[PDB]
DNA sequence: TTAT
DNA sequence: AATTTTTAAT
DNA sequence: ATTAAAAATTATAATTATTAAAAAAAAA
DNA sequence: TTTTTTTTTAATAATTT
């Protein structure tokens, strides 16, 4: 993603960061990035040097892992919907052309990781190996399905999605890994959504409404410095990382003043310098109307996860019909509200 | 600068044993007039709001509107090496980078110094109006310590009903349902067994339990509790030190 | 409409405190004659008899011969609310399956109803003829339940022997032999920690001494224990509780 | 061959509980003399001298410069299988490699009759020197209990300076600063609360929590300890054991 | 045909 | 996504 | 020299079942 | 305040397949 954005969010504006916890949010509904969540549990959760499958061929550790997230966010009263990534723009294609020779240095690794056969190395290099289809999300969507919680096909981007979604108000914060949530604008950012009880991820909120009062910006020049910082869309100058381009936009606000601002000697502009364009995307992108749908919580069912799950997938019989049990005590319940609805802030007090 | 001897020094090691399972990091807002704490926990439920006045404690003096970002956690362990009996002194000079607890002991010369690594905190307080509660209830302090841990084995959430001639802390859960009933009884002598209910409306409301399983560690304090709820309200579970204030926890209700 | 008072509510406390690890679900044959249990546990080892007669409990009626299905992890943490002063109804239903238990202290206003939730599991009970038997071993609880708490950290298996002098805990294991040879003292003074054994024929069993350590956490009821055994006959680990019936314990030895 | 009738019981124990979390496998050097035991813990930090003299044994019958190897671990079990007020009477024999340990109940006969099996391990002689301390702080043993609790909860390095008007104990960390500064105590009429200092040469060093929180597990052994140290000698943390010899702990500065 |  | 050493500029 | 930025190098985990301590509840 | 006991926790590989 974003070369740095967290690094200078946390060295530039820690007061936009909140590290918080897993039932700090309890009824505040977020907009998860499913994809990232597919990945997580695509690499991290194997079954020892490959991947987790059954003897049918296919990989279902995604499924497992999806499945005790979304079950633990909704202990803690957290309501997750899940936006899945569409047909992406032209112009993550150069990302993407990235990805692929990315992809494909690790295909010839594996013919010198498989002559080894050291499963230091053998398991490390298949982890970059990991690719998303269609069969990776039509079997996993349908599991959504089944809970009742809406799953999104977003049309081009669901980081794009994922912040029209907070920007209309239909869900409190986009769950999202990267930082192009904060570009095209969602207010609340949500890093390391885990299931984990522990404080070794702690949960960390970002508020871009804090950043632009700290930056002293709006959204259409923090769009402006992510040019700058390296987006996935186009490249950035060569000689401007992080440090070098917060001076630069407090300086030369708009991007169009940056160029010609600029010793091109020192900074050589890229002949794919597409900042106009990726400034169109970043704004308004062709993403789906939040207003056409609705979040609907439906009543999941725990016969059809038996003929779906634990007879195709065939999984623990005491794990998921357990799951949908303690899914169905922590659902049915009223919603605690939070204590900023009764009583306002009247002091900013600080040590 | 600021000097804050306590000759009952168990009085703040009861309090930071009742706040270091549910606030990891504290503002002190330590006045003139006294020590104040309005520190509203991370999960954005409840608030916890600790008045230790001036004239309660022995030998107080302070100077300037003072903030120490303490990490509740860190004060309660340090908070454990005194005993129930020794005279604690809190210190902070000019340029207050760290809080200095000094535990004199009364009797076996124990002078334990402690001086506390503070942190940087940026804690909002929130404006607490002076509103009149609809059913005040005057418990026992040791008889809700036993009522929400009876009523958190069955399910995280209790029912408080403000019956005409009772409260009931009923419950329900995966194990059954579960009612406490307790009429009041002001023609009891001694108050500290005696149950006081101030009704001019009636009210039902839904408050969770791991919340006030946090809220009856500040049992040790006092005798005799207070709970003032009302419609659309949070409870306030207050602690009322005696000669010293009040520790008042704040809790947001369960809205269907 | 089953209802039984019970006005010491440390009774039916202290059995539900001792059936909580080693008893999962079981039928409460709870007739006009008293309250029964003929359980076995989860690991389908040990037995439980449970009698608790009506002369017990204050006031006592049965309309019909009731034989509920309660969790005794459920209604022991249920009996975990109550006080060890407190006053016990159960207040049963017939028409709907919902335990109601009722606990009032007597010097309290605190009236604290508690309702259960019931899985009838059905189960058929099972009923021992039992008869006469070798040694009766009446010992003090209190006292046996540190013995069978010293044998377990040697090994999971005691040989019990009952002799002229008295009987022996002998255990061995991979960490040591260990004899608890406990001689009859019988004396006419504190009948309540004496030990009284009766004799008949040499007695000599290898048992299990995992389920004796569960078999000890009902010695809050009773003072004195009964270990009465014969020769390839399980034990009765009986606890003679004050005015009602009593809580008898079986194993089948090694 | 060897007979060690001890009266008490809690002797015995508490030194094992002492002995359990830092010390897994040692030798018992069994004199004719006394009961000796020369000790260096599983992670070879910290020495363990341990001595119980024979004339306060009640029956003492040691025939031979016995050395068995004793599991800590399986003696702290047995240990654990006996009253606080038990009688304890230690058995070995020349061929059998087991450590036999009578346990008698003073007011009951519950005679508890437990063998240990032994093991041959490195009987290391390791022969500290006698020699002079400058610095000796013999304080209440609660005291140093509650002392090296206290600071372990800020970090793992303790700072002892001395003085003649009092003892510091300073520790610092990553979560604060501690100092406990403690008096010479010299008008308190009883030997149990006041603390004496024989100073003649200040001196300030650091030293280790983890071993220095197993070293207060001895606190029941005694009231008083004794804290005596140099500038490169470790610290003797000396018990007394009622009146039967001594429990030297010595603990290598950081 | 699509994550950082 | 973060590190991390190496290369580069103020 | 400090600052800074782009070459390269490594990462994405969560449930039950124990488990070995670690403070809490009942009663010391 | 402090012993011993049971209840949470932070432990750590161990599958989860």
């Amino acid at each position: 993603g974003i070369q740095g954005l967290a690094k200078l969010i946390a060295d530039v504006a820690p007061s936009a960061i909140r590290e918080n916890d897993i039932k700090s949010y309890f009824g505040r509904k977020v907009a998860i990035d499913a994809s990232m969540s597919i990945y997580q549990f695509l690499i991290a959760v194997r079954q020892g040097g490959d991947v987790l499958q059954n003897e049918e061929g296919e990989t279902t550790s995604h499924l497992m892992g999806m499945f005790y997230r979304t079950i633990r966010m909704m202990e803690n009263g957290i309501k997750p919907v899940y936006v899945f990534d569409g047909k992406p723009p032209q112009l993550k294609s150069g990302e993407l052309a990235k990805r692929s020779e990315r992809r494909a240095e690790a295909e010839k690794q594996l013919q010198q990781a498989q002559a080894a056969g050291a499963e230091q190395e053998v398991e490390k290099f298949t982890k970059r190996l990991v690719k998303v289809t269609k069969q990776h999300n039509d079997e996993c969507k349908h599991l959504l399905s089944l809970m009742g919680i809406p799953y999104l096909d977003a049309p081009s981007e669901a980081e794009a999605s994922c912040a029209a979604l907070v920007k209309a108000g239909k869900v409190y914060a986009a769950a999202t890994e990267d930082m192009d949530c904060l570009t095209f604008g969602s207010p609340v950012l949500m890093r390391h959504l885990t299931a984990s009880e522990a404080k070794k991820l702690p949960i960390q909120e970002f508020h871009l409404s804090r950043i632009l009062q700290e930056l002293g910006l709006n959204q259409e020049q923090f769009v402006d410095l992510c040019i700058l910082l390296g987006s996935d869309y186009c490249e950035s100058i060569r000689g401007i990382g992080p440090k070098r381009a917060v001076d630069l936009i407090q300086k030369h606000k708009s991007i169009e003043e940056i160029v010609r601002r600029l010793d091109p000697n020192k900074y050589p502009v890229p002949e794919n310098w597409l900042h106009k364009e990726a400034h169109q995307l970043f704004l308004e992108p062709e993403v789906l109307d939040p207003e056409s749908v609705e979040l609907k919580w439906s009543e999941p069912n725990e016969e059809e996860l038996i003929k779906f799950m634990c007879g195709e997938k065939q999984f623990s019989e005491e794990r998921i019909r357990s799951g949908v049990k303690r899914l169905s005590k922590s659902r049915q319940g009223s919603t605690q509200g939070r204590l900023d609805d009764f009583f306002k802030v009247t002091g900013s007090l600080s040590s | 600068m600021f000097e804050a001897r306590l000759v009952q020094g168990s009085i703040l090691k009861k309090v930071l044993e009742a706040l270091k399972d549910l606030i990891n990091e504290a503002c002190w807002d330590i006045s003139s007039s006294g020590v104040n704490l309005q520190s509203m926990d991370s999960s954005h439920v409840s608030l916890v709001q600790l008045t230790l006045r001036s004239e309660g404690f022995d030998t107080y003096r302070c100077d300037r509107n003072l903030a120490m970002g303490v990490n509740l956690t860190s004060m309660s362990k340090i908070l454990k090496c005194a005993g129930n009996e020794d005279i604690i002194t809190l210190r902070a000079e000019d340029n207050a980078d760290t809080l200095a607890l000094v535990f004199e002991a009364p009797n076996q010369e124990k002078v334990s110094d402690y001086e506390m690594k503070l942190m940087d905190l940026d804690v909002e307080q929130l404006g607490i109006p002076e509103q009149e509660y609809s059913c005040v209830v005057k418990m026992p302090s040791g008889e809700f310590a036993r009522i929400c841990r009876d009523l958190s084995h069955i399910g995280d959430a209790v029912v408080i009903s403000c019956a005409k001639d009772g409260v009931k802390f009923s419950a329900s859960g995966e194990l059954g349902n579960g009612n406490i009933k307790l009429s009041q009884t002001s023609n009891v002598d001694k108050e500290e067994e005696a149950v006081t209910i101030e009704m001019n409306e009636p009210v039902q409301l839904t408050f969770a339990l791991r919340y006030l399983n946090f809220f009856t560690k500040a049992t040790p304090l006092s005798s005799t509790v207070t709970l003032s709820m009302s419609a659309d309200v949070p409870l306030v579970v207050e602690y009322k030190i005696a000669d010293m204030g009040h520790l008042k926890y704040y809790l947001a209700p369960k809205i269907e």
